[PDB]
């Protein structure tokens, strides 16, 4: 079960790094408002 | 069956995946010498030396 | 601003399952064992007499 | 000491990250003030009209 | 490989070989309380098997209502 949890963890972390600008949070875009 | 869910499935998988069961925390009989490795590694923060 | 303020309480709450549980670890057990091991103080002197 | 140095970091870990998120929370209160600055200007011109 | 079924069958094939016989109630009651290893539908229904207390009503009442039929006292009365 550890192999299957491990390879899925690295796939999720690559997806996050491939977006970058989240850091799984929201670094770049925040507090903006309109109207 | 005293306590049930997850506890039952572990009856097989804790034998059927040996890599779950392998750890340095063995049933150690070698107490006359294996303590003489650990009492030097018995440090809170340490280095490669 | 109300949706932002929620995290001030929620981040202060949801960490603490790492402290109201797992409140002990294997190193701070040995901090007791090497004190209570002095139960041999019934035996430590007897070869004197 | 090996446990105490491990326990110590957690108090500063929480203290920085809560303060960092209140540095995030205060940004809404300063951005909100533009609306009352606009309202006061959109108020004054009506008495002149 | 392991499943809700491998947990259940490890009980079911175990209770079958608790064989002591004669006048004793235990199997007589269990077979009167009838259900079987393939009750209804199939094992993949589990997510839609989520149900309220209403599931119990026909297990009690559905045998109970047979008394007028069994005794022969009435039948046309629903």
């Amino acid at each position: 079960n550890e192999l299957r949890g491990l390879w899925d963890r690295i796939e999720n972390r690559i997806y996050n790094l491939r977006h970058n600008l989240t850091l799984d949070g929201k670094e770049i875009n925040m507090d903006l408002y309109d109207s | 069956f005293a306590n049930r869910y997850g506890y039952w499935a572990a009856n097989q998988q804790l034998r059927m995946f040996p890599e779950i069961y392998v750890d340095p925390t063995l049933r150690l009989t070698k107490t006359e010498f294996f303590f003489q490795l650990e009492s030097a590694l018995n440090q809170g923060k340490l280095t490669d030396d | 601003a109300l949706q932002v303020s929620k995290q001030s309480a929620q981040d202060r709450y949801d960490h603490f399952k790492e402290l109201y549980d797992e409140n002990i670890s294997s190193t701070e057990q040995k901090v007791i064992e090497l004190q209570s091991q002095a139960a041999n103080s019934l035996l430590m002197a007897q070869g004197m007499r | 000491v090996s446990e105490s140095y491990r326990r110590r970091r957690q108090e500063w870990e929480l203290q920085y990250k809560q303060a960092e998120w209140e540095v995030n929370s205060v940004e809404q209160q300063i951005n909100l003030q533009n609306m009352q600055i606009k309202a006061a200007n959109k108020r004054l011109e009506q008495v002149e009209a | 490989l392991d499943s809700p079924a491998s947990y259940l069958l490890d009980l079911y094939k175990f209770i079958q070989s608790v064989e002591l016989d004669g006048s004793n109630q235990a199997r007589k009651l269990e077979t009167r309380r009838a259900d079987i290893p393939k009750l209804s539908l199939d094992n993949d229904a589990l997510y839609k098997e989520v149900t309220a207390l209403s599931i119990v009503n026909d297990v009690l009442s559905g045998s109970a209502r047979e008394y007028i039929d069994q005794s022969g006292q009435a039948d046309k009365a629903v």
